[PDB]
């Protein structure tokens, strides 16, 4: 047998209510946008088999990070690191 | 973003039918182009176990011209004959051993094989390797969500 | 503004593409 | 190009499609005629409710 008591200010409880409505929906909308940003290089993937046959010069140099040389060995490219040549030369 | 992206795709499916039909439609599938649409047909699953590799891709018929990509045979089911054939794109298996090209020197070649790669020299069966083996460069963008803290 | 030259690349460097 | 055996092909025509066989015209048809797969990844992004 005890007395509950009550604090005045309920203003925590809305709070919370606001913090859990705008948290709830941005953990929704950007989890979405996760998903559709996977699929879309899963999906991608598709386009850049190709490309490397056309030239697989370009497509390694971007892929790598570091301007190189490519050749196709079947299913699978060799690479090489390209040296710099100064532009007055 | 999509609506520009398609034009790749209208060229894409153009230089490889196969993939492209294969990736867009959600199953393994053949295709080829009849005009400006592709047409499609369901490929067979095939269990790797009913499947082997001939070792020498060269040809004893016709010298200086030889395969371009490994010879295997393969069963339907492991009671089913023993049929002929050759290895393709993306573990997909071709009927016809038309894949000839004149006899090259210095021939290194990798090939998709199961989950993972064959490697032949000179036309001949070097040896197995696994996925891991080879190093791995992303064409992926990595984007990190962290959502908010409850 | 600077060029690059490069030789044909040979087998000891192979590299591959990440899977989905 | 040399004629080819069991030739039946497709064409984009106006607002649909033209088919032909054996290098002779047979019919037209629409858009929706022919069944479709999207390239496209959906992402639906809804806004906040006011």
């Amino acid at each position: 047998v005890e007395r509950i008591k009550t604090t005045s200010s309920i203003e925590f409880a809305r709070l919370q209510f606001t913090y859990n409505h705008i948290q709830r929906h941005v953990n929704d909308m950007l989890g979405r946008i996760a998903v559709a940003w996977c699929e879309l290089q899963n999906h991608e993937l598709t386009l850049w088999n190709e490309a490397r046959k056309l030239n697989p010069n370009a497509i390694a140099s971007a892929t790598v990070g570091r301007r190189a040389s490519a050749r196709m060995l079947g299913d699978v490219m060799a690479v090489s690191t390209c040296v710099p040549v100064a532009p007055d030369n | 973003l999509q609506n520009h992206e398609l034009t790749l795709w209208n060229e894409a499916r153009k230089l490889n039918p196969n993939a492209i039909a294969s990736a867009t439609v959600g199953r393994r599938a053949s295709a080829r182009m009849l005009g400006d649409v592709m047409a499609v047909s369901t490929c067979v699953p095939v269990a790797p176990d009913n499947v082997i590799v001939q070792n020498s891709m060269r040809v004893s018929s016709r010298p200086g011209t030889c395969y371009s990509r490994p010879l295997v045979s393969f069963r339907y089911e492991d009671q089913g004959p023993l049929i002929e054939g050759q290895l393709g794109e993306n573990n997909e298996l071709r009927l016809t051993r038309d894949a000839l090209e004149p006899c090259t020197v210095g021939h290194r070649r990798y090939f998709i094989f199961g989950g993972g790669y064959v490697y032949f020299e000179e036309y001949a069966y070097s040896h197995q390797l696994s996925r891991a083996d080879v190093t791995t460069v992303s064409t992926f963008i990595d984007l990190n969500i962290t959502m908010l803290e409850d | 503004a600077q060029f690059y030259v490069c030789p044909p690349p040979t087998g000891a460097t192979v590299v591959q593409f990440e899977q989905p």
